[PDB]
């Protein structure tokens, strides 16, 4: 240990294209094991939702 | 001034059909999301449906699905709301709202980039 230091910050929101999937005709979100996710868009009106596993 | 005029309402028996029109004077609908907002007396303005030219998408509320249709003819800068199967709960005044994206369509829009005069529809049981 010496007097030099570097700061660590919180992580950013990481996008994942593979997470979303298709049903017969629909959009499906299946978060990985023990993971919470946020789903967003304006396809009609705005929708910001949070899914907890 | 860019003004929107709504028309096509009136008194019609339940189970019929009607066609409302929103026309813009001063600017076209070429880059405007068109949203229909309904105001029944005694309550708050309620969302009906929205249409988008950029992605050709249409949003309909729970009561509006399977009954209401929205179309746009940019040639005469007008937006049409063709709806059928009247019910007594549909008596209200309708306004048309035009917005340049800006993420204004979140649930309750409550933005009104362009506000226009509405028209009253009465439903007789």
């Amino acid at each position: 240990n010496r007097g030099a230091y570097v700061e660590m910050h919180l992580p950013g929101s990481e996008v994942d294209s593979s997470l979303v999937s298709l049903s017969g005709s629909s959009v499906t979100v299946t978060p990985p094991d023990g993971t919470s996710a946020l789903v967003e868009c304006e396809c009609g009106g705005t929708k910001i939702s949070e899914t907890i596993n | 001034d860019v003004q929107l005029q709504a028309s096509g309402g009136g008194s019609v028996q339940a189970g019929g059909s009607l066609r409302l029109s929103c026309a813009a004077s001063g600017h076209s609908f070429a880059n405007y999301h068109v949203a229909w907002i309904r105001q029944t007396p005694g309550k708050e303005r309620e969302f009906v449906g929205s249409a988008s030219r950029r992605d050709d998408s249409t949003y309909y509320a729970d009561f509006a699905l399977g009954r209401f249709i929205i179309s746009r003819d940019n040639d005469i800068n007008t937006a049409y709301l063709q709806m059928n199967s009247l019910k007594p709960e549909d008596s209200a005044v309708y306004y048309c709202v035009a917005a340049v994206m800006a993420q204004t369509t979140q649930g309750w829009t409550t933005d009104y980039d362009l506000r226009g005069q509405g028209t009253q529809v009465t439903v007789s049981s």
